[PDB]
């Protein structure tokens, strides 16, 4: 087309609000105050192509997983209305997170004001994905113990809301605060250690280990840590500047970790419901 | 540090051909597209076309498809423009202007004057007002109307007499580097404005708007501003 023509630009000619990662030397979309140009660029090759498509495809995938889960036979669950509500909250959190992410990455180059609005939605979505993922997990883990289940839901929701509020602060979106962002969101996911200790103290090592909670929880903690480390450190583009502009830079790998992380988490809580089904609702 | 240095003036006879040089420095030559602009004496700016030094591809305004030919010399970071079968209508100042991703022009050459003498043997941009005179300290507003939606792909330029234009505002509201805060751009769709708060003696000159949404790129007729 001969409408809204553009060429990628080197990192040095970018305005300030577009200078996120100076290890990405070329292939940047120039500032373009057109939503038409921004959404057309999804089919173009630039520094944001992989970021858009990993969470655009991840978003539809979780939306198909969420719809299909909603229509599963009611016989398969001990309490289908309640169980579908808890999973529904997880799917909702995953879909809002992935949707805000792919939209923000698409309209990032629009203007300073649009970029500022969508970066706050992008950050807020991570917290929503984390808050939502605790709901089915605390539900099956504290199935017979209602007082800790209720308390830990207040805590993850209160910590999540504080992360959403901190995400509104304009300093938080600056490149200097990259490590602060990794720390805030990592802390939020790692705060799951508190209800995990409570579960292990209440039920013991054999129970925590027999049910695959322990193996699955270690993997989740691993995905969080390596995912946060890649993001904070800008690995591997730090080691090959100008060689990862389009493919496999840190943000792109991190996006992959979020989708994988959300699927492994779904798999873990899905096994907990199958186990709760085998033993029934008896306490 | 970015400079675009053009070849000297040319006095040629009808039917001849001229090649204008544009030597680019202070950046990686292939990284940005180069555009060519014509300005007839006492007239508005006209877009000739654009050239991509990397791909070697060019897009011409249909009006000049048979008049201009763009070439490059990647080694010497130079763009060329051949003008053929010259007539009296071709008497003008020709500029090379550099893009930065989208076709708003942050960098311009000094211009090459081509004089044709025999002595020796599409989006319309409507600018308003066409001219105005105001005192120092006052506020002025120049408007720009486009015949079609240009999706905020608009730039404002100031041109002093005998000089090349210089960008003030791009992407409808983005103040260009080094430009005073007195200048502000606004608008959306088809309607745009350039506001000059607290007029200064250096603010006299011609003002032009430019759309870079659709090819061929076009300029408004200009607003001549005089300071009392
Ligand atoms: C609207 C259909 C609902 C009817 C099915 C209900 C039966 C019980 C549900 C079982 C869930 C089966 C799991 C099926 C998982 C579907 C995932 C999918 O479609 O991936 C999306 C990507 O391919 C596209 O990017
Ligand atoms: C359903 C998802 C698809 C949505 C894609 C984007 C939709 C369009 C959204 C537009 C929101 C932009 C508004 C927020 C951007 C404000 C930018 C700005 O500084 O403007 C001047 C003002 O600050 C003066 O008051
Ligand atoms: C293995 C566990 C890993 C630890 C995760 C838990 C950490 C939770 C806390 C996170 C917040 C850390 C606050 C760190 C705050 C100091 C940074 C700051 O304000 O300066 C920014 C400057 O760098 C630029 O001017
Ligand atoms: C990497 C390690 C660094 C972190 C060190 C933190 C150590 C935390 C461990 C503390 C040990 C506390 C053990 C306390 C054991 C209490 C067991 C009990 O009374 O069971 C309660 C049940 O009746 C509930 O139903
Ligand atoms: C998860 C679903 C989230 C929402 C899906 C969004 C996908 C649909 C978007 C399509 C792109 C349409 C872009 C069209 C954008 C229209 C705005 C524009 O550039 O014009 C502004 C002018 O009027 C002023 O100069
Ligand atoms: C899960 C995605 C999150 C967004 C909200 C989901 C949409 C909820 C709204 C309306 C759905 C109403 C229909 C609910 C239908 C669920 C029950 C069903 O069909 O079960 C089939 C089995 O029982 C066979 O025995
Ligand atoms: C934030 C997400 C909230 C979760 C939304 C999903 C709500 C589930 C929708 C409908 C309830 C279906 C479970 C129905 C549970 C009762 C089983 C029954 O005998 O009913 C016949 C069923 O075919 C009727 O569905
Ligand atoms: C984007 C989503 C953010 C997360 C928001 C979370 C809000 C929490 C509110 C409600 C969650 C619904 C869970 C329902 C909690 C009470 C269910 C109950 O009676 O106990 C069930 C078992 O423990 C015993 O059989
Ligand atoms: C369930 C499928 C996915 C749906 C996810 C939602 C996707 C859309 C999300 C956000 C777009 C809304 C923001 C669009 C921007 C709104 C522009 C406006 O009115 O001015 C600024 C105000 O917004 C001030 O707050
Ligand atoms: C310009 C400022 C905007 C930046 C982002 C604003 C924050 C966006 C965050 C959340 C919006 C999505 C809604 C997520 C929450 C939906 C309601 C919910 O959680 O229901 C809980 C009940 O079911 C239990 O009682
Ligand atoms: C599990 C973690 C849950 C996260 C929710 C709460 C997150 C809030 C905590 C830390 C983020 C902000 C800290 C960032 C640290 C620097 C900000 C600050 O106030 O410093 C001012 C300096 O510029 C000079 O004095
Ligand atoms: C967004 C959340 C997705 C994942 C689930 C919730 C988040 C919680 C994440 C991490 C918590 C740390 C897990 C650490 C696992 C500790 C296991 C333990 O102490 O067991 C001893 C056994 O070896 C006995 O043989
Ligand atoms: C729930 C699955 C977790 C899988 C990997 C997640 C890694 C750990 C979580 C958060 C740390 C990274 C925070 C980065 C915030 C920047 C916002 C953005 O991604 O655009
Ligand atoms: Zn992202």
């Amino acid at each position: 087309e001969f409408e809204g023509r553009w060429r990628v630009i080197p990192h040095d000619v970018l305005p300030d609000w577009l200078k996120d990662n100076d290890f990405l030397l070329h292939g940047h979309r120039p500032p373009m105050p057109s939503f038409r140009a921004c959404f057309k660029s999804i089919f173009r090759i630039h520094t944001e192509t992989g970021n858009i498509w990993t969470h655009l495809l991840g978003c539809v995938f979780f939306l198909c997983l969420g719809i299909f889960y909603m229509f599963r036979p009611n016989i398969s669950f001990v309490a289908p209305l309640q169980e579908k509500v808890v999973f529904g909250l997880f799917f909702l959190g995953a879909i809002l997170c992935l949707s805000f992410s792919w939209l923000f990455h698409t309209v990032y180059c629009h203007s300073e004001g649009v970029s500022r609005l969508f970066s706050k939605l992008d950050y807020s979505g991570i917290a929503l994905l984390i808050m939502g993922s605790f709901v089915p997990w605390l539900y099956y883990s504290f199935y017979c113990n209602p007082q800790p289940c209720f308390i830990y839901l207040i805590v993850i929701c209160v910590l999540g809301i504080a992360a959403i509020i901190v995400s509104q602060w304009d300093m938080f979106a600056t490149p200097q605060y990259r490590g602060v962002r990794a720390g805030v969101f990592l802390g939020l996911g790692l705060s799951g250690i508190i209800p995990t200790l409570h579960y292990v103290i209440s039920e013991g090592f054999l129970k925590a280990a027999t049910i695959g909670q322990i193996g699955w929880l270690m993997l989740m903690a691993s995905l969080y840590i390596t995912g946060a480390a890649l993001y904070a450190a800008r690995i591997p583009e730090r080691f090959f500047p100008g060689k990862c502009d389009i493919w496999f830079h840190s943000h792109q790998l991190f996006h992959i970790f979020v989708v994988a992380g959300a699927f492994v988490h779904f798999h873990g809580v899905s096994n907990l419901q199958e186990f709760r089904f085998m033993i029934g609702g008896g306490c | 540090e970015v400079l675009l240095q053009q070849s000297g003036p040319e006095l040629v006879k009808p039917g001849a051909s001229v090649r204008i040089t544009c030597k680019a420095s202070g950046y990686t030559f292939t990284d940005f597209n180069m555009d060519w602009v014509k300005q007839s004496p006492g007239k508005s700016l006209e877009w000739i076309g654009d050239f991509n030094p990397n791909s070697g591809g060019s897009i011409y305004n249909q009006k000049f498809k048979d008049k201009a030919t763009f070439t490059v010399d990647k080694s010497s970071s130079t763009a060329y423009m051949e003008l053929r079968s010259l007539t009296f209508e071709d008497t003008a100042v020709y500029y090379c202007a550099r893009e930065t991703g989208t076709a708003w022009f942050a960098y311009w050459g000094q211009g090459t004057l081509v004089t044709v003498s025999a002595a020796g043997g599409d989006i319309q941009m409507t600018q308003s007002p066409a001219s105005l005179s105001a005192s120092v300290g006052e506020t002025v507003t120049i408007t720009c109307r486009a015949s079609g939606n240009i999706h905020n792909f608009l730039a404002w330029y100031q041109q002093k007499q005998g000089k090349s234009p210089q960008v003030l505002v791009y992407n409808a509201k983005t103040l260009a580097d080094g430009v005073p805060s007195r200048f502000s751009g606004s608008g959306s769709g088809t309607q745009y404005s350039l506001k000059i708060n607290s007029l200064q003696p250096e603010d006299f000159g011609s003002y032009y708007c430019q759309q870079f949404w659709s090819t061929p790129y076009t300029f408004g007729g200009g607003t001549k501003l005089e300071i009392n």
